[PDB]
């Protein structure tokens, strides 16, 4: 069918990388 | 809580055409977004790079700098007459924006040794109930240097103030004026004032005094 | 592309001062302006910003119930109301614009305006020499001086044969005493044969220009 | 390039990296969205993880009195088989998941995931303060997540989703000049009211003055009494049934008359904004990830060719508003107005703000 929501989950968090 | 950001070079002293580095760590993940400011006294701050690595428009290329999870790194290859100054980390994550204590980076040059002078206080401040004697340190390579204000093989109390003055610009080298201040009736019991230095440059301590 | 400070000088504590800053080069509406506060002796704080386009303020915590950040955005100024001020509260404040999109750190600044807060009288300097003694000179040249006692408000410029010596001209940064009254020393250098230093108090209009022997 | 957004399902069984969340639009190429999702062996059940990304259209229904209340009816979905590389979608992954790997090893599977064009770019309508709930307009999202099967059930913790943002931004070289000249010649007299318009540019960024050049040349018995100047957020909602609206973001109501038979040329500056706008609720905004301050809606671009979405789009209207009466009476309006558009939106930054 057509799905509901509700108000804001987890937090977005950031991790580094290799500088290639 | 408020983000602590503190610059881990309290001073530094270079040469022309150094790598070298400031660094600066956040209380925590302030997440890439610090910039780095520059300043010469008196003038105002001008910007040199944006988020950490991203380098504002008009700014050397001799400039960049590196993120390391807290940690925040302020890069310089080969530096210039351009680039002597006081160096500010900002973040700006969080609402509460703040700066690094202030990195300034001195000038390494051949250990000149300061010329130490002495004046007696003027016949016109005595005039008011309280005196002041200037000791002159001039034009001195070790930026730390220190003053030993003595009157009668007897210290200071505190009731003696310093000023430092900025590096000059092609004579490369400082100058201090630190000021004993008693009053007139405290001046004339003392016998003997006297200041003596520890510069780097000069090896035994400099004495120098005055009766009138 | 420029931002200029005025307003900012010596009022009694517990009052009240209001800051402009007059922007141009720039849309306010895609800028947005900030207030840093630099101590003399001290670092950088922020204490107020303002996007015109989003209308928000912010605000650096102490600073809340008595500093109030405005913008004309027809005049293209903003505006910075310090109620209730205290001598923490004692600084140079600079204008700052940023980025009122994506805030890239604060780009263009202008030089500042000194703001002063403590409850001492706007004080005259005392000026007295330094004259050139037999410890004064070491190698050809002298020391010749001037020294700058007790006046309050902001500090003070000095140039010396009334602006002639250039080179060999140290004029230092001034001292706050114990008594709360702001003091300076000013020195040349200058060979053994035969210099009169000329300080002149912007905030009170006093002339001196004392002579050393 | 040396900074990745990763978020982590509440369970820890999925966490997805992604190397941007803003993803351009330019008309001709969009860029893709790439990454790898971490799957943690001790965490894992045999049933199949995909990752699927979805463009959709969050909308508060009007009569659910009920707050916080958003749907999510999609437009475009993908949905990118990544739980074993067993099936015949051997793709050459980029230097961005080539890093990963080289940091994760072989537990973060990759998927490619394309977007085409003539698909609507992440917009979002302002919430009345009466809304609490998610933002509500059109956004994309990737979520990832494990189950048996597509058509099964998918546990919310189970599951992690991130919202990203296609944009698009003010192309290299401007438009011309934008100009118009419409002309009401009258009823009872002959010799016509001639309104000419002018804009300085075509390419305004954001909170930039845009001035209005007005040249209006007066030959009627009427006299021009008042000139409205707005500048009017023309917005474009494609959906099961097609909804337009023409709001207006900022504003100036000039009193300067123009008389009868009379030459009149005045500029007048105005630059939109989002704080006069707040109560405007359900104007169009840029998109949002979670509930940020996004400035006023960017126009949206089109290619040469019911074309899905929202398109925002801006014209600057020139009403002059003429005094009635003398035949008619107050029966046939008299107005003359003309429309210049204009496209606003963000510069290339060569993207978020202080947050807390």
């Amino acid at each position: 069918r057509t799905p509901p929501s509700l108000g804001p989950s987890c937090t977005t968090a950031s991790s580094s990388l290799r500088k290639d | 809580s408020d983000i602590q950001m503190t610059q881990s070079p309290s001073s530094l002293s270079a040469s022309v055409g150094d790598r070298v580095t400031i660094t600066c760590r956040a209380s925590q993940s302030v997440s890439s977004a610090v910039a780095w400011y520059q300043q010469k006294p008196g003038k105002a701050p001008k910007l040199l790079i944006y988020s950490a690595s991203s380098l504002y428009s008009g700014v050397p290329s001799r400039f960049s700098g590196s993120r390391s999870g807290t940690d925040f790194t302020l890069t310089i290859s080969s530096l210039q007459p351009e680039d002597f100054a006081t160096y500010y980390c900002q973040q700006y994550k969080y609402v509460p924006v703040t700066f690094g204590q202030g990195t300034k980076v001195e000038i390494k040059r051949t250990v000149a040794a300061p010329s130490v002078f002495i004046f007696p206080p003027s016949d016109s401040q005595l005039k008011s109930g309280t005196a002041s004697v200037v000791c002159l340190l001039n034009n001195f390579y070790p930026r730390e240097a220190k003053v030993q204000w003595k009157v009668d093989n007897a210290l200071q109390s505190g009731n003696s103030q310093e000023s430092v003055t900025e590096q000059d610009s092609k004579d490369s080298t400082y100058s201090l004026s630190s000021t004993l201040t008693l009053s007139k009736a405290d001046y004339e019991k003392h016998k003997v004032y006297a200041c003596e230095v520890t510069h780097q440059g000069l090896s035994s301590p400099v004495t120098k005094s005055f009766n009138r | 592309v420029q931002l200029v400070e005025s307003g900012g000088g010596l009022v009694q504590p517990g009052g009240s001062l209001r800051l402009s800053c007059a922007a141009s080069g720039f849309n306010v509406y895609s800028s947005s302006i900030h207030w840093v506060r630099q101590a003399p002796g001290k670092g950088l704080e922020w204490v107020a910003s303002i996007s015109s386009y989003y209308g928000y303020t912010y605000y650096a915590d102490s600073v809340k119930g008595r500093f109030t950040i405005s913008a004309d955005t027809s005049k293209n100024t903003a505006y910075l109301q310090m109620n209730s001020l205290r001598a923490e509260d004692t600084a140079v404040y600079y204008c700052a614009r940023s980025r009122q999109f994506w805030y890239s750190g604060l780009d263009y600044w202008g030089q500042g305006t000194l703001v002063t807060v403590s409850s001492a009288s706007t004080k005259g300097p005392s000026v007295f020499p330094l004259a050139p003694s037999s410890k004064s000179t070491s190698g050809g040249t002298a020391a010749l001086g001037c020294l700058v006692k007790d006046y309050f408000p902001e500090p003070v410029t000095v140039s010396w044969n009334s602006g002639a010596l250039t080179s060999g001209v140290h004029t230092f940064p001034a001292v706050l005493q114990s008594s709360g009254l702001y003091s300076l020393s000013s020195v040349v250098t200058v060979p053994s044969s035969s210099y009169i230093c000329n300080v002149n108090h912007k905030p009170s209009n006093t002339k001196v220009d004392k002579k050393v022997e | 390039g040396t900074r990745v957004f990763k978020k982590a399902s509440p369970n820890g069984k999925l966490t997805v990296y992604l190397g941007k969340r803003d993803f351009v639009d330019h008309i001709d190429l969009v860029e893709p969205v790439d990454g790898v999702v971490l799957v943690d062996p001790e965490y894992l059940k045999e049933r199949r993880v995909y990752v699927t990304l979805t463009c959709a259209f969050r909308y508060g229904r009007e009569d659910l009195d009920v707050l916080g209340l958003t749907f999510r009816k999609d437009l475009f979905v993908a949905n990118v088989q990544s739980f074993p590389p067993a099936p015949e979608d051997k793709k050459p992954l980029t230097r961005l998941q080539e890093r990963l790997i080289k940091k994760l090893g072989e537990h973060a599977y990759p998927f490619t995931f394309e977007i085409p064009p003539n698909l609507p770019c992440s917009v979002t309508l302002q919430p009345g303060p009466e809304d609490t709930g998610k933002a509500c307009g059109v956004d994309y999202e990737v979520k990832a997540f494990c189950a048996e099967n597509l058509e099964e059930k998918i546990h919310k913790r189970n599951s992690v989703r991130l919202v990203i943002r296609k944009v698009q931004y003010a192309p290299e070289r401007p438009g011309p000049q934008p100009t118009a000249e419409t002309t009401r010649q009258f009823l009872m007299s002959d010799k016509p009211l001639h309104l000419e318009a002018s804009l300085d540019k075509e390419i305004y960024y954001h909170g930039e003055p845009i001035s209005v050049n007005v040249h209006v040349t007066n030959n009627t018995n009427k006299t021009v009494k008042k000139i409205k100047i707005s500048v009017r957020q023309y917005a474009d909602i494609c959906l099961f049934n097609t909804a337009q609206y023409k709001c207006p973001v900022a504003m100036e109501e000039a009193d300067d008359t123009v008389a009868p038979s009379s030459t009149f040329c005045k500029v007048y500056t105005l630059t939109p904004f989002l704080a006069n706008n707040r109560e405007k609720r359900g104007l169009a905004l840029d998109g949002k990830l979670k509930h940020e301050d996004t400035n006023l809606a960017s126009s949206t671009l089109l290619r040469e060719g019911e074309i899905l979405g929202i398109i925002v789009s801006y014209k600057v209207k020139v009403k002059l508003v003429v005094s009635r009466g003398g035949l008619l009476g107050d029966l046939a309006s008299s107005d003359v107005a003309v429309e210049l558009p204009f496209t606003l939106m963000h510069p290339k930054p060569k993207p978020h703000v202080p947050e807390h």
